[PDB]
């Protein structure tokens, strides 16, 4: 019985390095050799209480690739919860009697955690809970990073943009800081600075990080340039100055990048990456996105199948 | 000083009334004696509570390390302090506090709050079981 | 060829006791021994012209469990009918040329009936037609009631809340009154009283029923306490006084319940059941909900498979 | 006993805490002493409050009339009781309470709450100076 | 200096029988012998935060018929309290440095009392404050009863409709209770019952009042039938049933009415009075309205002019 069998995947902070590595391993193994009837006779819930394209479509796609069926909803507008005013708990109290695992994304922080408390012996996979966590993004992020960089340790990672509300970078920083000798550069408006709780964690783990105010300051040091979108829809009123992007990456800005460096972005992008970067040999966000398929296939196989796929 | 019971000494000024309200202390038939704003060689100005024939839990006594850190809880039997406990910070606090994150899921739903407690430089950090954000205990309000 | 093969399931009033029993039997048989490729090569429409969570998700889930495929829509907003103004008939005139059976819920009473007149040799399963009928809820209700009570006859059933607009209790009262010696207690505001047509039916069948104004009056007599939500979205203006619940069941109110009695609720609940009932040994609504899977699997197998599942 | 201040004796059990909250009495640097659930100068159980260097106008004392009509207020100076007064029903209660009427002009605007007090059968009624509605003292909450 | 010189006119409950009579007496003098310029050089505020036809128009007409000028707004929409959220306080604080008197209607109860607290030596005339008081409606009412029954003592007066939210009947009952041996009939839906405080005051003064469920029980023995409108914009959600007029007077209902009895209504009316009543000799609502001009001239004269009129 593999370590991840029947485990909720709520938060990076609840996962060992061994765990991440295990997903990545299981992953590539299935990209190598598809196993298309693995989750046959499984019905999974794709429960998106807020918009998604990449996260959802990749998940449902992965479920199919492994031979499972999908029931769900793509917004809460046409559920009992939207029109009839139902609790999340009640909502998770019934669906969990229907399906074999619940993939869900919710506008409030803590929603996936809450679901586990009502979901019974049904696992929950957190597809995004407010500005909190994004375990599955991180899993693909990792995969993409190994793919292009060779290792997950001893890297110079820069994260730029909305670091306060970006669940993507919360989960990713926690993940990377479970590996050896990584070093961070944070490029954010002061209002959307990486939260104190990630920092305090870096410090306890004795991990080098520093703030900067331009991309160039760090360009030539960077292995991974991870750009992020401003979470417009998660902002507080006193932050509306920060709606527009503060750092726009252009192709001209890539003059001094180390050759190995890839630009990542969990997507979607507004303008924080101009379309003229797409063509450079540093752009790797679409490739990154496509990696969501193997990360998620992996995760699903691991959680719903007792024994490791060979 | 009394027959038998509990004396909570060295509560800080303005906290005493709070704890009364908080632990529904005043909701007994027992004799209670409360001094507010007593002089205190020890600290500076102090509050002080005595409940007769009544004792505190263990966590309730630690869930007291939040507001009254350097407080001293005396267990008293037959006019003699037969015990002298101190509040040490618990691992967590449940049911009693409320997450300052307005977008925390905890607000809407049939769930008790819950926070993780770790001592920081100047304060005490509280991390909510749900939204996973961390706050100063000063920031966190009670319910 | 089983009695229910290719039959529309529009209204309890169109079904024999033998029929209900047959669903329940077929049901448990499949909960006992899943038959996962039974409806292979079947495409079913999940056509929800109004919001659902339990009814829909359970249906699509059941379809998958039996190996069928699902096409559909979860609201009418993005069909031709919403944006282009199309009749239900026309809508049912095309889909019925696509799929092998139509599961549909509609805001107007009589919609499922109307669909049969345009659906051709394609069966329609009514998932809720306005404040009228809810055959499939009733099927699970029955199942749950047998599960927990041992029989379907000689029961003291109390129904509480919006009895006028609750399709749930219309179908359920008609169903139960096809069995021997059941007795009813109706607890409703006068404005949402159980309609005269159900009463007249009870009387012709010589079935004992009575009104009350509190739960306690009947508590100690009751085997099944069936709570219902006020159909806010089906009310008429002169009824807006009745939007809030009139009877709130709490755990304290369960002091004098017979030991066998279960609290049911088709769900979702607003406040007519406080969350502190969830923990008692009388709460059985989530269990009830989970029973939707076996009732619906059954119904589908019966209608689309000639010969009974062994 | 105290040197100089006011002493509220003969408060019916379980009211002491109420009066301490409702009138924000512990909101002071002044030395206060409180006994909950005591045997009485008269009755069986009794609450009691002493506050140093603080005095109550005859109006302040009347305010008590709605929560502790039997209470006695002693004015203390030089450890001696120099005054002794008793709560009679007041004309009004300003500031303390909030009008139950949600559509009252008193909520949004910068004015103090104010009701007229009258005895109405076995109960006290409050009429808001502003909206002119009437409520039973039981329903009208404090700030 | 007459007893009303420079006095706030906020609640009937703060006025004496002599006050009322003073106003009526004055009313006549001015109606018989106008005084086009009695208030020359005066500028008055017409501040209406909620909608108004009769009360605002009649009032401004009074100001012109006495030679005064008007400034104001019929809608709190275009003020700095409407588009910039100014406190009603600040609003009064500045307006009261501009004008010699303020006439205001406001949606919150108590708005007028509050204004007196911020206007200094500038008087405030209540033109309706939410569901509380409507003093100058009581004065034209009183003038109208006076002119049609030749007295204000010993009348049989019925009040129909929404008495709970009816600021019109709150003031008029308190004013009629200031005279002798008037008897009252309150006819209204339970939810819109005439408020306890009004009843307690009647009781205290030992005045006979009684409830009734229809207009025909009292019709034979009433002198003034005073219909009102359900105050829908002031209703609570739990009251939304009552929106529709529950008592509808129509000409045939007046068959056994007294030769002298008049039907009154503050207006506007929804359906509570059928238009066939309009032509009967009992209809007096329009005359009533026209009387507002006199009561309001009167009131304005006394408040703004030191010496009694002749
Ligand atoms: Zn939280
Ligand atoms: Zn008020």
């Amino acid at each position: 019985a593999n370590p991840l069998y029947q485990k909720h995947i709520i938060s990076i902070n609840d996962l060992s390095r061994d765990d991440l590595n295990l997903v990545l391993a299981t992953a590539a193994k299935l990209k190598a050799n598809p196993q298309p009837e693995l989750l046959k006779h499984k019905v999974i819930a794709s429960a998106f209480f807020e918009a998604s394209t990449r996260t959802r479509l990749s998940f449902e796609t992965s479920m199919h690739r492994l031979g499972a069926s999908v029931v769900g909803f793509s917004d809460s507008a046409n559920t009992s919860l939207g029109k009839k005013g139902e609790t999340l708990a009640d909502t998770i109290s019934v669906i969990s009697t229907y399906v074999d695992a619940i993939v869900m994304r919710h506008p409030q922080e803590g929603a996936a955690r809450l679901a586990t408390e009502f979901s019974g012996n049904v696992p929950v996979l957190n597809a995004g809970d407010g500005s909190n966590q994004h375990p599955t993004q991180t899993l693909l992020d990792l995969f993409t990073i190994q793919e292009t960089q060779g290792r997950l340790d001893n890297l110079h990672v820069a994260m730029v943009g909305d670091l306060k509300y970006g669940r993507t970078v919360h989960s990713l920083t926690q993940a990377l800081a479970k590996f050896d000798g990584n070093r961070f550069y944070f490029i954010a408006p002061d209002a959307l600075a990486m939260p104190q709780y990630i920092l305090d964690m870096l410090d306890e783990k004795g991990i080098a990080w520093s703030l900067h105010s331009s991309i160039e300051e760090v360009m030539a040091e960077v292995d991974i340039l991870y750009m992020t979108r401003v979470q417009k829809e998660r902002l507080d009123p006193s932050e509306y100055c920060n709606v527009k992007a503060q750092f726009v990456l252009r192709a001209s800005d890539l003059h001094n990048a180390k050759a190995n460096m890839k630009v990542l972005h969990p997507l979607p992008r507004v303008d924080e990456i101009a379309t003229d970067v797409d063509k450079t040999p540093h752009a790797w966000y679409f490739q990154q996105a496509g990696n969501g398929i193997f990360a998620r296939q992996a995760l699903l196989a691991l959680v719903l199948n007792r024994d490791l796929v060979l | 000083a009394i027959k038998r019971g509990t004396v909570i000494d060295h509560i800080p000024a303005q906290i005493g009334f709070k704890l009364l309200s908080l632990f529904k202390l005043t909701e007994t038939d027992q004799r209670i004696t409360i001094g507010l704003n007593l002089p205190s060689g020890e600290m500076g100005r102090k509050d002080l509570i005595k409940i007769e024939n009544t004792f505190l839990s263990e966590d309730q006594v630690d869930q007291l390390a939040l507001y009254a850190p350097q407080a001293t809880v005396n267990r008293i039997d037959n006019y003699e302090v037969v015990g002298k406990s101190r509040p040490s910070l618990p691992e967590r606090i449940d049911n009693v506090l409320v997450c300052p994150n307005s977008n925390c899921i905890s607000h809407a739903e049939p769930v008790s709050s819950s926070f993780a407690v770790r001592k920081r430089a100047n304060d005490i950090a509280l991390k909510c079981k749900y939204c996973e954000k961390e706050f100063s205990h000063n920031v966190v309000l009670a319910n």
